[PDB]
């Protein structure tokens, strides 16, 4: 009722009001666009709902920022401006929480769910029927698709779309939807109507706005600024005045004007910098007008001016001219209404994204019934067309029927204007005429004229912020929208020729048309596209798109061409139209119902007259002479659009394929009258050579040729579809077959000729056309025109001379053939060999492929052949990889991916990789190699030979035959046609066989075996082929009257110099096997010439190798000249560590080793009571899938202090020995900082050094045994050492005195701590060394004899180790021990300095204290199991909960059991009474458990201290380690548990087993690393562990539980799948495309100094070292389906598996800190860039 | 001087043992010349092809490596038209430790497999790429020849 | 199985190379025995070079082979 | 005997130069034909520097043939 008015008298006052009545600076546009938009959508939102009171159900009521009211009192609460201004009222509309989880329930409609930056899309590539239906998060459900290819793809700007859920057409399979798998007010009558009418008169309002906004239109703005112009210098103020407010937005609710402004307008004409030197050419007054302006015009328009007074805008105004950008003078008041209707249309859109499922289902339908409801108030709303014909009367043409679409204005009572309409008569359809068939053009019809269509038609007036916004908000709602998708399609369909028009010729900005949109979400439905064809408008859009590329044809030869656009197209408007069009051509043609429709006489006449304009539109011609001086790049374009067209007529050979229904036989019969007729009528020059022979004239090597002929390919397919017999009686009577392939012939000829190099004068762009040409992506043109060759040949029945006379002219052969040149002299010049190559390939192949005139059972076989030819002929020359094998095979053959990989499971068997970064590769079965012929087309890239020879050897028995076996020609009449039979009559034709004798007589009188073999295996095939025809014992007449006999006997009897062995046997077996035919008749012949003793004594040669000889005296040769070396060797010797430069030298100069010297992340504190800790032993390397990676707080903490506290340094280093003036040299030189290098042999970075003394153990006594036994004092083996010098001894001071200042690897702690001397260097560096033996024990655990496994595989490890030992000997000796005065990490009662402070303390003792190792070893040990007896027991939570964690641990594995007298022991160290159960072993058994698991580790590095010590002491290089008479190996490979243990204590301990130790008094010394001994790990220290298939991480990201970064955890980081994963500590990072790509994680949250993170999309793992800012990506740990790594894997969505073994390799290299140096070593070069 | 025992040593090295199909020995006259042969491998296009090599060693060998240059016709891409095979690596700042044997024994190696980056003899290099007819075949006959011609010097 | 390597200068590399076992492999036992970068190493087989993706059992090595090793020539 | 020298830009130069003739000479050809200076550009045939020393024949160079100058 009064609603309706009230909204119109709203919305037509906005103006009125007197806040907006006056113009206002630009800061003061911000708060007022700010205030218009909380206006608009507080009064809209208030309006929608019924009397303002419905919002509760759609908003919350209680939003924060509360304390003014959450909801507009009355609708004078809500129309004032006061409150909004004064910042009172609360935006109440914003739904932007955590609560908004996107819960749409939808049954049967489209999801149509806009896909946001980030979003997956999942393109199923088999349940979708095409390749444009995706699916949403919430849509997608992963049981419906057990192995399928799931092409995973992340949503970006430019990609726009949505969700197709719901749609039974769109899925060959049906689906379930994710959420399907687990009181009403809007449905009310009067609430529908109620918002029904708010969105009816909001699209009146915006259609009634912009129809008058005739100011920006391309074309009209123009005379608009030259009117505007002409009126302020002739001084005629009243008309410009006049003009102004005729302009003006008019509604019914001095003297120049005012409150008007200057508005530019977005364009793609310039960059930057010309808009900015507009703009400030402009008006200067405009303060950053270069800077702030320019932005703006980024996204949509911008106003640089505004005043009351129009005299000084004005001047401002004509900067139009400046620069050419579209600027408009606009009114305040319209500038205003424009602005309220952008602010609407972005509340609409808001409105969509209301969480009430009620509201959203109801609002969508009321907006597409307003949209395609009949638009009424035409007659009411202003009628701007009297404007334009008053004031434009020049540019508007009475009489012409198309006056006002060319100027997108709509016609007189706003109707929607005449478009360019062109139906073709039925009468015009009987043939194909040369230029455009004759059409007729109506000049009424009857649009529905509705909202949706005038709001498509102003596409061309609004700007790219609203464009896409109008765009965003109505195509995904109509199309989405099952009951108004076919009103959609309709009503855009009828208006379809305006839009093509606007876009082609009037628009600013093309690239941002509703068109494309339209198309992609309209079109591409089988039910829309079938609803298009039933009618005609079909046709008028061909015909529009046929009018787009019409005004560019040109006249060439009697038919319309194509011509490349040379217009000025600033604008490019004229590409993006081509396109559009042939993509709108190609997609409605992919979703056809019936086959027939394409084929059908108007539609058909309709398409071929799209297609004639291509049709050998592109030329060329061999440039002589001087080369091209610049490569051509007009090509381009004409590649584009004729692979466009070859698309188009795959796509329809594809629907017609597919389709069950077959194809009318008149159709394909008159199709190809209609293209013959057409092709026929070309003019052609014509040439007699002699009396009676008729051939074209054409020179390719002068005249101009074209690669791309789409009518010949299209007449190929329809001969294919039906009976040879047929095709034959559908060609015209007065029609001859040559004309119509000789220019198939020409393409093929001129292919040949530049494959040879002839055209190298022209630039590479032939070259690239040429190899475009062969082997084309959308369709195979080559084999096309061979077939057209073939067939030209096959219908020749009367003048078969008369073909071959033909075919070789074209060449430029006939010279040569007929005698009119000498063979040397030909127009090829010294290239004429490889002509005759390739004219003999091509002669082959003529022959030998008669695929298109089989007949198999269905289609699909022969797609099947065709695939499996390919794959043969693409396989056989090596074993490749599934990526590689895609790249070669067309592309047109691989879209079925589930055909292709059927057909390559079929033809070849996996190979599977052997290293651990290759891909899987696949073999061709060897029973294929007999199916392969060398010379056919698939085989055109490669030469004969070769393929010949790899053919052979793979046939071949032995080496022995590897050039003594022939290659059977594939000739074959299997399934073959009746007709297609007779293909070898001009084989058999005598001209032919003159022209083989001819070629075979200057073969042997020039000597040139080129073409030999080419030539060889054609006559074999000529011969296979004559056999199959006429059956046994055949020979053709033609080469028995010219005797060829001769020339292949001179071939065979040649020198075995002049001819290949390959040549030789191939020739005598053609001779034996003619001859065996029939001797008589042909033994006659060689006598004829020959004589008769060659004839006789060739019996006698034969049935009796050659270089047999020559091999015997290249043998004996070698013999000789070998003697000959020996004696002279014999008499002139009757006659008579490494450095880097110094070589030879043997300097004194120290060798300083360059190194490694970082934290590490394996150390880690491990909780007592913990059976996942403790309890499972290790069989080596593992990976849990079942468990998902997670990381604890304390282990957190435990990584991030590791990256930051330098007690946990490492040393690891290559031992490549350099001078320490050597590397001096190679520091300045290179200018490397000293501080951080690589190293000058391996290029490994390196940042400390430490030298190497030159230990020896000569004149001492030195053994393990008393180190074992005795004093191990550091001095005690320093005696090692050999006498020095007082220059070496102050140039050892030197060095380490540099060394300990210029190195950082140095604790800082301990440098700034009390008390500290260089003396102390020795406690620093013998920690870092128990830490480095620490990394390797844990590196050793991956291995699975872990008793051993230490020992073996670490040589380098074990020099390290010993080059650390020796240096700070060294360092001690020469400085001297500090006594132990100083601590360097002091025991506090709160921190943990080291995680092996056990270890720590027995290196301390060991190398310090002059005490035995033996008794060193059984302090720490009684001391550490001391304390963890008394954690253990006296621990809690196990009192109630022993019963529970014995069987939990016994779930995990195995608990010991303790022997009585071990039970006496154990109680003797420690009892509890808290031993509640009748039997108390339980408690006693897992404190021996996890004593001894704890206690392990430090077995195995004081074993790996011993090994050390050894190989310190070694006397010989291969010398077993033996202790106490036993070998370790042999006594430790077979050891477990409890028995290791105590064979260990025999070992290293003076003690004899771990009871004997526990009866050890308590001893009690005062080290400070005895006090509190920390528990570190236990278990396996690895990365995370992954997921057993990547598709987890991306496929069900949704479903998989992993902890998160909060950094920036926000804008739908739940959804999203831009994230790595961490594989130091499991926390999943997320990419937002900001601050370095999210490098952060390294700085905070993890382990700094290096890290490795997963990236599931891509399947690649990234390593990160900190210290530069360099990075590298490595292929994942995971195996594809198909053999397949890297980011090869992922694409085409294969199940993507786990490979243990390279995810073990990866482990290992993080785990002994090689990362940094994997890095380093990969750039090499790169890496110099970061210091 | 040093050059002389780096060359004593090697001569040692070459007759104690000498890397099957190759063999060498210096002049007394001057030892810094040398006589050396290689035999093509067994799967090679140069099966049982012997090829002479002259190397010219420079007075600094440990700074600069010898000046190669081969005595028989060569049809190889990485061999120049002159039979002078190109070492420039060997001279770089940092050179492994390599000796007369390490040399020969790269060339044969090379033999087998060419270096299409960095060619020699560009017409044998587009002749290996593609049409390998006139590259086989030209191997062939250059061993033909290498195998004719005898030596008496 | 056993075959043994000799060095740029002549030194012979003593090895227990499994007949399965892959050539880069064994780059990196040659690189373990000696610290030679396994990227630096080209090994030949009876003048033959040798591809990382094939194992020792398809070169045709049998017990106590030779391996060598050589130079680059990038130039 | 004509070889194409491809520049920089992708501009192409053919020289009728004999291959007796050095690739010095080569450069002084290019250097008259379009005032380049021969001692910036380094001319590399398919990877390969040539040195001024050695001959065209030397390097084998004949018929057409693409030699990239790089400045
Ligand atoms: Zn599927
Ligand atoms: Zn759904
Ligand atoms: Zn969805
Ligand atoms: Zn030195
Ligand atoms: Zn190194
Ligand atoms: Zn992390
Ligand atoms: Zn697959």
């Amino acid at each position: 009722g009064s609603l309706q008015g009230h909204i119109r008298r709203t919305l037509r006052s906005i103006h009125n009001l007197p806040y907006f009545r006056y113009t206002r600076g630009p800061t003061e546009r911000a708060d007022m666009s700010r205030a218009l938009k909380e206006f608009i959508y507080r009064y809209l939102y208030f309006v929608i709902s019924n009397s303002g009171e419905n919002l509760p159900t759609l908003f919350n009521a209680h939003p924060k920022q509360k304390l003014l009211t959450v909801f507009p009192d009355s609708l004078e609460d809500a129309v004032d401006i006061d409150k909004i201004t004064s910042q009172q009222t609360i935006p109440f509309y914003k739904i932007d929480e955590s609560r908004i989880g996107d819960v749409h329930k939808h049954t049967g409609r489209n999801c149509g769910r806009k896909f946001k930056i980030g979003e997956p899309l999942y393109r199923c590539h088999e349940c979708g029927c095409d390749d444009t239906c995706v699916l949403c998060i919430h849509c997608f459900n992963p049981k419906d698709h057990v192995n399928h290819h799931v092409c995973t793809d992340i949503c970006t700007e430019f990609t726009s779309g949505i969700c197709d859920c719901g749609d039974e057409e769109a899925w060959n399979s049906p689906l379930h939807c994710k959420a399907e798998e687990q009181e009403d007010v809007w449905n009310d009558s009067v609430n529908i109507a109620l918002v029904e009418l708010v969105l009816a008169e909001v699209f009146d309002y915006f259609i009634d706005v912009f129809n008058q906004n005739i100011e920006p239109l391309p074309t009209i703005q123009k005379d608009i600024t030259i009117k505007l112009r002409e009126m302020t210098q002739q001084g005629k103020m009243y008309e410009r005045a006049q003009f102004l407010n005729d302009l003006k937005y008019e509604n019914d609710y001095k003297i120049d004007p005012e409150n008007y402004t200057v508005i530019i307008y977005n364009d793609e004409y310039h960059n930057y910098s010309q808009a900015t030197t507009a703009l400030r050419q402009g008006v200067p007054d405009n303060v950053h007008i270069d800077l702030l302006t320019s932005r703006i015009d980024g996204e949509g328009r911008a106003m640089l001016k505004c005043s009351q007074d129009l005299s000084s805008v004005l001047g401002g105004f004509f900067a139009v001219q400046t620069n050419g950008l579209s600027a408009t003078l606009t009114s305040w008041s319209e500038y205003l209404h424009q602005e309220t209707c952008k602010y609407i249309i972005l509340w609409i859109t808001h409105c969509l994204n209301i969480p009430n499922s009620s509201f959203q289902t109801t609002f969508r339908n009321m907006m597409g019934k307003t949209l395609c409801s009949e638009y009424l108030n035409a007659t009411e709303c202003r009628d701007m067309t009297p404007v334009v014909e008053k004031y434009f009367s020049n540019k508007f043409d009475k009489n012409d029927p198309y006056r006002y679409i060319d100027l997108s204005i709509l016609a007189d009572g706003n109707q929607i204007p005449l478009g360019h309409h062109k139906i073709l008569p039925e009468s015009s359809t009987h043939s194909l005429s040369p230029l455009i068939n004759d059409v007729e053009t109506p000049t009424s019809r009857t649009y529905s004229n509705t909202r949706l269509q005038h709001i498509l038609y102003f596409d061309n007036r609004y700007w790219k912020r609203l464009r896409k916004d109008i765009q965003n908000v109505i195509i995904p709602t109509l199309a989405s929208s099952n009951l108004y998708k076919p009103i959609f399609c309709q009503q855009v369909v009828e208006i379809f020729n305006h839009i093509t028009r606007s876009v082609a010729y009037m628009d600013r900005e093309p690239q941002l048309t509703a068109i494309r949109e339209c198309v992609v979400q309209l079109f591409t439905c089988p039910t829309n596209a079938k609803n298009i064809f039933e009618n005609q408008s079909f046709l008028d859009i061909v015909w529009s798109i046929i009018d787009i590329f019409k005004e560019f044809c040109k006249v060439e030869g009697g038919v319309l061409i194509w011509q490349r656009v040379q217009k000025s197209n600033l604008t490019k408007s004229y590409s993006i139209s081509f396109k559009q069009g042939l993509y709108t051509v190609e997609t409605l043609l992919s979703k056809v119902h019936d086959p027939n429709i394409p084929l059908r006489p108007k539609e058909i006449i309709s398409l071929l007259t799209l297609c004639k304009l291509f049709n050998g539109a592109w030329k060329i011609k061999r440039k002589e002479g001087e080369h091209v001086l610049h490569e051509d790049q007009n090509f381009i374009s004409y590649l584009e659009y004729t692979t466009s067209i070859y698309s188009i007529i795959q796509t329809a050979e594809k629907v017609s394929e597919k389709s069950k229904d077959s194809i009318d036989s008149k159709l394909f019969l008159n199709a190809i009258r209609i293209i013959s007729s057409f092709l026929g009528n070309r003019s052609l020059t014509y040439k007699l050579i002699y009396d009676s022979h008729e051939v074209i004239k054409f020179s390719v090597s002068h005249e101009r040729v074209a690669f791309m002929n789409p009518l010949q390919t299209m007449l190929s397919f329809l001969i294919e579809k039906v009976s040879l017999k047929d095709a034959y009686e559908a060609l015209e009577d007065c029609s001859d077959f040559l004309k119509i392939s000789d220019f198939s012939l020409r393409s093929v000829v001129l292919c040949s000729q530049i494959d040879v190099g002839f055209w190298v004068r022209n630039g590479m762009s032939v070259l690239h056309q040429a190899s475009y040409y062969k082997n084309n992506p959308e369709l195979g043109s080559y084999s096309r025109d061979i077939h057209l060759n073939q067939l030209a040949i096959l219908w020749e029945r009367d003048d078969i001379p008369r073909i071959i006379y033909n075919i070789l002219d074209r060449w430029e052969l006939l010279d040569w053939f007929t005698g009119e040149v000498d063979y040397q002299h030909t127009v090829y010049e010294d290239k004429i060999s490889f002509i005759i190559q390739q004219f003999i390939a091509f002669i082959y192949q003529i022959l030998t492929e008669r695929q298109y005139f089989k007949t198999f059972s269905s289609l699909k076989d022969r797609r099947m052949d065709q695939i499996k030819n390919s794959i043969i002929y693409n396989l056989y020359m090596k074993p490749l990889s599934y990526s590689k094998l895609l790249r070669s095979v067309p592309d047109y053959l691989t879209e079925d991916t589930t055909e292709f990989d059927e057909a390559l499971e079929e033809v070849s068997v996996f190979v599977e990789p052997k290293g651990l970064a290759d891909n899987g590769v696949f073999k061709l079965k060897a029973s294929l190699y007999a199916k392969v012929d060398p010379l056919k087309l698939l085989n055109l890239e490669n030469e004969f030979e070769s393929s010949a020879t790899i053919i052979k050897s793979h046939l071949a028995k032995d080496k022995d035959e590897i050039a003594k076996v022939v290659l059977i020609p594939q000739v074959s009449i299997k399934q073959l046609d009746k007709d297609a039979l007779n293909l070898g009559a001009f084989t058999r034709n005598t001209v032919f066989a003159k022209v083989v004798y001819k070629l075979l007589q200057v073969c042997l009188d020039m000597e040139d075996s080129t073409f030999l073999n080419e030539l060889l295996h054609l006559v074999h095939g000529i011969f296979r082929d004559d056999e199959l025809i006429n059956g046994k014992d055949s020979i053709p007449e033609a080469y028995l009257s010219k005797p060829i006999c001769n020339l292949l006997l001179s071939i065979a009897n040649a020198k075995s110099d002049v001819f290949s062995e390959s040549i030789v046997r191939k020739a005598d077996y053609l001779l034996e096997k003619m001859i065996m035919k029939k001797p008589n008749e042909l033994f006659e012949s060689l006598i004829a010439s020959f004589g008769n003793q060659y004839v006789n004594d060739y019996k006698d040669k034969k049935l009796r190798t050659e270089k047999e000889r020559k091999r015997r005296l290249a043998k004996k040769h070698q013999a000789r000249l070998l003697a000959k070396f020996n004696n002279q060797q014999t008499k002139f010797m009757k006659e008579h560590f490494t450095c880097a430069l110094c070589q030879d030298s043997s300097s004194t100069d120290f060798f300083v080793i360059p190194a490694y010297h970082d934290h590490s992340p394996i150390f880690r504190p491990g909780n007592i009571f913990n059976p996942n800790e403790f309890m499972p032993m290790w069989d080596g390397f593992y990976n849990d899938d079942e468990k998902q990676a997670y990381i604890d707080d304390d282990v957190l903490e435990a990584l991030k202090e590791n990256g930051s506290c330098g007690s946990r340094k490492v040393f690891v280093s290559c031992n490549h020995h350099i001078h320490h003036n050597c590397f001096k040299r190679y520091v300045q030189k290179k200018r490397f900082s000293s501080n951080a290098f690589i190293c000058p042999l391996c290029q490994t970075f390196s940042n400390c050094t430490l030298p190497l003394c030159q230990t020896s153990k000569a004149n001492t006594g030195l053994s393990l045994d008393m180190f074992l036994e005795s004093e191990l004092s550091l001095d005690t083996l320093s005696r090692l050492f050999k006498p020095f010098t007082e220059e070496n001894y102050r140039t050892i001071n030197s060095i380490f005195s540099l060394m300990i200042s210029q190195c950082q690897g140095f604790d800082k702690a301990v440098r700034k701590r009390a008390n500290f001397s260089h003396k102390d260097v020795s406690l620093i560096l013998s920690v870092h060394w128990a830490n480095t033996i620490s990394m390797l024990e844990i590196a050793s655990r991956l291995e699975k004899p872990y008793s051993i496994s230490f020992f073996r595989s670490r040589e380098q490890k074990y020099k390290t180790l010993k080059n650390i030992l020796v240096c700070i000997m060294l360092f001690t000796f020469v400085i001297g021990k500090p006594s132990m005065e100083f601590e360097p990490y002091p025991q506090q009662p709160d921190t943990v300095w080291n995680q092996n402070q056990l270890f720590q303390y027995i290196v301390r003792s060991a190398l310090f204290s002059p005490v035995s190792l033996r008794q060193t070893v059984t302090e720490a040990l009684t001391t550490f199991s001391r304390q963890f007896l008394r954690d253990f027991l006296q621990g809690l939570s196990d009192a109630e909960q022993v019963t529970k964690l014995y069987a939990k641990a016994s779930k995990i594995g195995d608990v010991l059991k303790v022997s009585e007298q071990m039970l006496f022991a154990l109680r003797t160290i420690s009892d509890v009474r808290m031993e509640g159960l009748d039997s108390e072993s339980i408690i006693y058994d897992l404190a021996y458990t996890f004593l001894l698991k704890s206690l392990l580790p430090t077995i195995r590095r004081c074993l790996v201290f011993i090994k050390v010590l050894h190989e310190l002491v070694k006397d010989s290089e291969n010398e077993t380690l033996v202790i106490n008479g036993h070998e370790v190996e042999e006594e430790l490979e077979f050891e477990d548990t409890a028995e290791f243990v105590n064979k260990a204590l025999k070992m290293i301990t003076e003690k004899e087993s771990l009871v004997d130790l526990l009866t050890t008094q308590e001893s009690i010394v005062s080290h400070p690393y005895l006090e509190n001994i920390p528990y570190e790990y236990c278990g396996i220290i690895k990365l995370i562990d992954l997921s057993k298939y990547l598709n987890t991480y991306v496929t069900q990201s949704k479903e998989i539980k992993l902890r998160e970064e909060r950094s920036q955890h926000m804008k739908n980081a739940d959804n999203r799948l831009d994230f790595k994963i961490c594989l130091t500590c499991g926390v999943k990072v997320h990419l937002r495309a900001d601050r370095h790509e999210m490098t952060k994680h390294l700085n905070k949250n993890c382990f700094k100094p290096f890290g490795a993170f997963l990236m599931p999309n891509s399947s690649e793992v990234c390593l990160h070292l900190t210290q530069p800012p360099s990075n590298i990506f490595i292929s994942a740990p995971y195996l594809n389906s198909h053999g397949e790594v890297g980011r090869n894997a992922m694409r085409r969505g294969d199940l993507t598996t786990l490979n243990l073994k390279r995810y073990e390799h990866l482990n290992r290299l993080w785990i002994n800190n090689e990362i940094p140096g994997y890095i380093s070593r990969v750039m090499g070069d790169e890496f110099r860039v970061t210091i | 001087t040093p050059a002389r025992r780096r060359l004593m040593r090697d001569f040692k090295r070459m007759k104690e043992d000498a890397p099957p199909g190759v063999s060498a020995s210096p002049l007394p006259d001057n030892v810094m010349v040398w006589n050396a042969m290689i035999i093509g491998p067994a799967d090679t296009p140069y099966e049982d092809g012997t090829f002479r090599l002259l190397l010219e060693f420079d007075e600094e060998y440990p700074n600069k490596p010898p000046h190669v240059k081969f005595l028989s016709e060569m049809f190889h891409p990485n061999v120049y038209a002159n039979g002078e095979i190109c070492l420039d690596i060997l001279q770089n700042r940092w050179t492994p430790t390599y000796d007369v044997a390490s040399i020969l024994t790269s060339i044969q190696s090379l033999f087998n497999d060419p270096n299409p980056a960095s060619p020699a003899n560009v017409e044998a290099a587009t002749l290996f790429k593609d049409h390998k007819s006139q590259y086989v075949k030209r191997v062939k006959e250059t061993v033909e020849k290498s195998w004719e011609d005898d030596m008496d010097d | 199985m056993q075959i043994f390597v000799k060095t740029l200068t002549g030194k012979t590399i003593t090895l227990e190379v499994e007949p399965s076992d892959t050539i880069e492999n064994v780059k990196a036992k040659i690189q373990d025995k000696e610290g030679i970068p396994p990227d630096q190493q080209r090994l030949i087989f009876a003048g033959k070079q040798l591809e990382d993706g094939r194992t020792l059992s398809d070169y045709n090595i049998q017990k106590e082979s030779t391996l060598h090793l050589v130079l680059r020539l990038r130039g």
